[PDB]
RNA sequence: AGGAUAGUGGCCUACCAUGGUUUCAACGGGUAACGGGGAAUAAGGGUUCGAUUCCGGAGAGGGAGCCUGAGAAACGGCUACCACAUCCAAGGAAGGCAGCAGGCGCGCAAAUUACCCAAUCCUAAUUCAGGGAGGUAGUGACAAUAAAUAACGAUACAGGGCCCAUUCGGGUCUUGUAAUUGGAAUGAGUACAAUGUAAAUACCUUAACGAGGAACAAUUGGAGGGCAAGUCUGGUGCCAGCAGCCGCGGUAAUUCCAGCUCCAAUAGCGUAUAUUAAAGUUGUUGCAGUUAAAAAGCUCGUAGUUGAACUUUGGGCCCGGUUGGCCGGUCGGAUUUCCAACGGGGCCUUUCCUUCUGGCUAACCUUGAGUCCUUGUGGCUCUUGGCGAACCAGGACUUUUACUUUGAAAAAAUUAGAGUGUUCAAAGCAGGCGUAUUGCUCGAAUAUAUUAGCAUGGAAUAAUAGAAUAGGACGUUUGGUUCUAUUUUGUUGGUUUCUAGGACCAUCGUAAUGAUUAAUAGGGACGGUCGGGGGCAUCAGUAUUCAAUUGUCAGAGGUGAAAUUCUUGGAUUUAUUGAAGACUAACUACUGCGAAAGCAUUUGCCAAGGACGUUUUCAUUAAUCAAGAACGAAAGUUAGGGGAUCGAAGAUGAUCAGAUACCGUCGUAGUCUUAACCAUAAACUAUGCCGACUAGGGAUCGGGUGGUGUUUUUUUAAUGACCCACUCGGCACCUUACGAGAAAUCAAAGUCUUUGGGUUCUGGGGGGAGUAUGGUCGCAAGGCUGAAACUUAAAGGAAUUG
RNA sequence: AGAAUUUGGACAAACUUGGUCAUUUAGAGGAACUAAAAGUCGUAACAAGGUUUCCGUAGGUGAACCUGCGGAAGGAUCAUU
């Protein structure tokens, strides 16, 4: 059955970018998934997106932008310390100067230099390049 | 999923078949095993003392064709019978019977070498003294 | 899905998305309380209570014109059941194929099949503990199971 | 409860109860296990090791017991037994090196029966004695640091030169060669001495000796490939030997034995064994399972793992740490709302931060008296009882948990690392600077140290809990009951009254009073259907065999050809009628149903099921699943029945060298059924299941929806059937290759080094071997579970050319 | 005060026999596997390998193997609206 529905989205998002579709529709859209878009969206990663308020779960369609060469889940959330952040990134970012991997802490889903420069740290939720 | 469990409480699970597929390493199965003390002529050293009994000419694995040059060589502190190369052109000739040789394996951690069948030592030392100094005549026996 | 099967239809009711409805009921939501009470004075089940609502009446959902769903409305009155309608159901299935393989011995998809129901028999009944509408140590034991579903 | 102990405690005793652990691996077995600090290797993650310089533990041949003592179940204390063993005058007596040295033995495997308390420390009545603790030296290629075995000239030929060295000189420029030739330089060694040291040895220093073949002479491995280095010469001729592996060697050997030459590392270099990397050949990161090894035959199912979405968001204000940004008026370097960008806190917007006792007396809600600075929104005095909410120790006081932050803790050595010219370096923790005339001064940092526990901030993620028969909360109210209690009463004790404070309960108030969706999750109901899904019964059909009647007459069968066999007593063939048992042709398909195995004559009965339809119900009830279970072709087993057919065995006729095979004719078991077993197949799609997404097309089965669409029935209504267009579900197919793959090929075998949706099983070169052993199931056959010794360089997959 | 001696207890070495677990090991004979080069008998497999191969099961035979029953194509057929 579905297990994560943040997968789920992050993998319509790869197909639909991979073939070269403008626009993907999510199903059933989370409040994660809403922040793990938003965080993608303040980097230029999409473009802007669409809840469809069904009322179950709502859908979401994303704009997209072409700029995204892969978004992807870490199952499971594994817990992450300060120090071994930089591990992730050197294991999943093609460079360090590009391309984020987004947390979600106690101070909010985020990507990993906002948890370096708040100082802040929890589990892994996925990356984005 | 791809096979293997992933949940964050799957420790368990992932060590236990770790623990049960390294039965199929040859390395860990003897290790752990210990059957290099238990079912080996050295009891699980690099070096070994014997006593020749006797000889051989060894016919060599086709397609080669010779005569091997190797002894039979009974353990001190084992009592076990094995067979030795004794490696150089002659040097059968020093090694004779009844004297005390130290055995080595040859390299290939058993699995008899080359052309030798079932030869898995070979000679190093004679009457204590090496084949090699013997061989090249930096040395000599002790006859007395 | 199914549970027990390797069918994967869907084959659902798509309910609409106004949750207030429909502008041309003119009934009024303790009307449709009282036609439910009196079907379950007559037996009905809250799955019957709503079909026969939908069809004979305007009632598109019970819980939308009144203001409840229709088995809390039956529990409200004390119309509730000793058991759950589904695991009711499910029993009396298995008591049926049970009847029916005492006869036929030789029928073993039958008894293949009352396998299944009793696999989900005990696994609703199990939910139904945790959730405690049965009472804990509630037991479908097989050999009187017809006196609670007939 | 007692006893015992220093004391808790089944530690023991008496009585009593029936408990305690365990698939979250108890109990048992093994360990070539003392544990830790640590060590080796390592991109990261990991893997292996840790007897051994420090910490803890245990023991002193094996057991047990005890004395003295603060402290020992002590062993350089005792007692006894067991084992070993010394002396003896035979009566007896004395023993314990896993302290140091040393011996034997064992082994591949490990040093002196040396000197000393000078240092480090320790003990004692103690400055003093003692200390095989410890230090010193001896042996010592374990490991490690530095780093001699030459350097430099002149004479020979190179040649790279300029005025076209014309043809070479020119004061060219000598890197390389002349087993020449020259004088210099130094420590290895040896020693006056001093230094060193407890005394010495050595080091450091040093007078005199100390190189010409500077014989003061470097080795160990190699020279086909991997892999750096010869096709040089002589030898040998599948021998001797080499070779980790592929391979050399049979008369031109670049591979053996040598010489020459060359290569690599070098005071070191090989060999064996082990271990780490290489190994993404153990896999969390990060493997593979259609065909190379590997998806359980199939479904159910417990433990485990995993599990849809939803509940304060948004906006505004204030404080407020960091870069520079502009005197560059110090010849492109402060300062700063010019600010920007980050980061924390408070407040307001419907906004808990629980709480009552009492000392805080607000960045003073509210400015009696006072704006003596030439104008500003960066600087005021006894305050108009002044929310005395700016912290101390007790609740009408506590939802729990994971996670993460910070702090602390995690001995020293070690690791990383700061400083410091141990002559360098490994190291060590030293040292440095003067005015060396009377001493001045810097250090001996820092980080990491994982889990658990401790304190702390956060409140996303993921669980958990709450108000549904209200037994709910709020409480200014009003009762009642019960409990406790200072100041006091008049002093000491009790009974008390008010008052004070827990708690419960009654009866009044208050309130938006209190139940998230309805998952293209799942379960259930309902409707009309669909199916060779199943069970029981029932019916039919020819055909096969046989029998009985029946005509006619020589052959009939069988094959490639024949034999075998039946036949004038009538075979075969014709006809009529029966009996029996099995099977269910054609229709029958790239069609259906079933979990798979499987399932095809009719009809009736019985229970079931998928898909579809649904503005029905429930509301997470789910996915996958060790253990555990149901089913499971054929063959086979047991006991009945049946036994037409075909037919392992057997017979027999052929064929052939043989034929105990293929071919022919018979033929027991079996084939069928009932009641039990068995549990296996190339049980195959050689493709686990659940979920999502990624491309085009047409056909088809089941359900549904819609056409002023055909068609028969009364002429067409309808319904059926058909046509068209959609839609869900299904068996498949075609094209293409996005993408994947080694390819064959594959819409999954795709969304994989841009590697993570959940979950179960299995594999780790080829054999040995699905063998042996043990267990378990079975009547048996056998099934499930399942090694090792040993052996081996391939086995194998897919494709290409022949 | 007090020795020899001494009663009864708990602790309990040690030996005897027996039981059990573990490891190692002798063994007539039997039956395997492997290697070892050129041994004997056939030709079972690979081509339609000359009876297509293979799977499970059962019987039989010097031997590879043969045969029946069900299955697979990994076949020698993707094919008869
Ligand atoms: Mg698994
Ligand atoms: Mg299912
Ligand atoms: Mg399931
Ligand atoms: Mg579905
Ligand atoms: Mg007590
Ligand atoms: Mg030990
Ligand atoms: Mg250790
Ligand atoms: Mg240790
Ligand atoms: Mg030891
Ligand atoms: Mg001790
Ligand atoms: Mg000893
Ligand atoms: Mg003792
Ligand atoms: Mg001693
Ligand atoms: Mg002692
Ligand atoms: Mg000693
Ligand atoms: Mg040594
Ligand atoms: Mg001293
Ligand atoms: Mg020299
Ligand atoms: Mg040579
Ligand atoms: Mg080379
Ligand atoms: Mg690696
Ligand atoms: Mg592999
Ligand atoms: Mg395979
Ligand atoms: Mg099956
Ligand atoms: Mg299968
Ligand atoms: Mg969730
Ligand atoms: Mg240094
Ligand atoms: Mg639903
Ligand atoms: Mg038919
Ligand atoms: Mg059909
Ligand atoms: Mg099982
Ligand atoms: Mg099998
Ligand atoms: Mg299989
Ligand atoms: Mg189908
Ligand atoms: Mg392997
Ligand atoms: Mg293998
Ligand atoms: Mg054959
Ligand atoms: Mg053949
Ligand atoms: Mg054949
Ligand atoms: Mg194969």
């Amino acid at each position: 059955t579905r297990s994560s529905v943040l997968a789920d989205a992050l993998n319509a998002i790869n197909n639909a970018e991979k073939t070269g579709k403008r626009q993907v529709l999510i199903r059933p859209s989370s409040k994660v998934i809403i922040k793990f878009l938003q965080v993608m969206q303040k980097h230029g990663y999409i473009g802007e997106f669409e809840y469809i308020d069904d009322h179950r779960s709502g859908k979401i369609v994303v704009q997209l932008n072409g700029r995204l060469n892969k978004c992807g889940v870490i199952s499971p959330r594994f817990n992450v310390k300060i120090g071994d952040i930089e591990k992730w990134t050197a294991n999943l970012l093609p460079a360090r100067q590009f391309g984020y991997v987004i947390l979600t802490t106690s101070a909010g889903i985020m990507d990993h230099e906002e948890a370096r420069r708040k100082h802040v740290s929890g589990k892994i939720l996925g990356f984005v390049y | 999923g791809k096979g293997k469990p992933r949940g964050l409480n799957s420790a368990r699970k992932l060590r236990v078949h770790r623990r049960n597929n390294r039965w199929a390493e040859n390395n860990y199965k003897k290790r752990l095993l210990g059957t290099a003390f238990k079912s080996s002529p050295f009891g699980g050293s690099s070096h070994a003392k014997g006593i020749v009994l006797e000889k051989l000419g060894i016919e060599s694995k086709q397609p080669n064709s010779a005569i091997r040059k190797c002894v039979r060589v009974q353990l001190i502190k084992n009592g076990k019978k094995v067979t030795a190369f004794v490696p150089n052109d002659g040097c059968l000739n020093f090694v004779d019977e009844n004297d005390e040789v130290l055995l080595a394996g040859f390299g290939r951690k058993g699995k008899a070498k080359g052309d030798i069948p079932g030869v898995r030592f070979k000679v190093v030392k004679v009457s204590g003294v090496s084949l090699l100094a013997l061989w090249k005549e930096k040395k000599e026996k002790p006859r007395s | 899905g199914r549970m027990h099967s390797a069918g994967k239809g869907i084959s659902s009711s798509a309910i609409p998305y106004s949750r207030n409805a429909p502008a041309w009921f003119k009934l009024s939501s303790e009307s449709v309380i009282e036609q439910i009470v009196k079907y379950a004075r007559k037996g009905l089940t809250p799955s019957q209570i709503g079909v026969l609502l939908r069809d004979a009446h305007g009632v598109t959902q019970a819980r939308v014109i009144t203001g409840n769903k229709i088995m809390r409305i039956l529990k409200s009155n004390g119309l509730a059941p000793e058991i759950p309608e589904d695991l009711y159901y499910l029993i009396k299935k298995a008591v049926s194929v049970r009847k029916h393989l005492e006869r036929n011995r030789k029928d073993k998809d039958a008894k293949f099949r009352l396998i299944l129901i009793e696999s989900r028999i005990h696994r609703l009944a199990r939910y139904y503990r945790t959730v405690a509408v049965l009472p804990p140590n509630w037991k479908y034991e097989s050999a009187t199971a017809s006196a609670l579903v007939n």
